[PDB]
């Protein structure tokens, strides 16, 4: 479904990279390259966090907690369930 | 994840207490009394916490 003046500027063309191979639209929302990746890597954020939420012991939106590692870890990689998580979902 | 945490400058954690070296240099080991030693009351006119 479109506005009544919408259809008028829904031309072809004016990517950064891609081309028509993802020049479309679902519904109102304009897909691209760059959307295609966000939708992959916002999912993937949520989809993790329910999971901590789930090994956490607790599905109530006000006490979800996941948090970051230990100062003794430094600058490096932690395991998953002390830390490791955070690190994933920040990326 | 709470925040509660200390944070400190590398180069002053390097630098300790200077009055430290001052105290190691003005003290002495004790000396174990002998039997029957000389105590301080019979050599002067001292007070008795110290006598």
């Amino acid at each position: 479904a479109l506005l009544s003046f919408e259809r008028k500027y829904r031309v072809r063309g004016g990517t950064l990279i891609g081309g028509d191979l993802f020049d479309f639209w679902v519904g109102p929302f304009y897909v691209g390259f760059f959307g295609v990746t966000t939708a992959f890597f916002a999912l993937l954020g949520t989809i993790l966090i329910f999971w901590g939420a789930s090994q956490q012991g607790t599905f109530n939106p006000w006490l979800i907690n996941i948090a970051p590692p230990d100062l003794s870890y430094g600058l490096g990689m932690a395991p998953l369930m002390e830390g490791g998580l955070w690190q994933i979902i920040t990326i | 994840g709470t925040g509660m945490s200390v944070p400190e400058f590398v180069s002053d954690l390097d630098t300790p207490d200077p009055t430290i070296e001052v105290f190691l240099a003005s003290t002495s080991d004790p000396v174990i009394p002998e039997e029957g030693a000389q105590t301080a009351g019979e050599a002067y006119e001292n007070v008795d916490p110290v006598l």
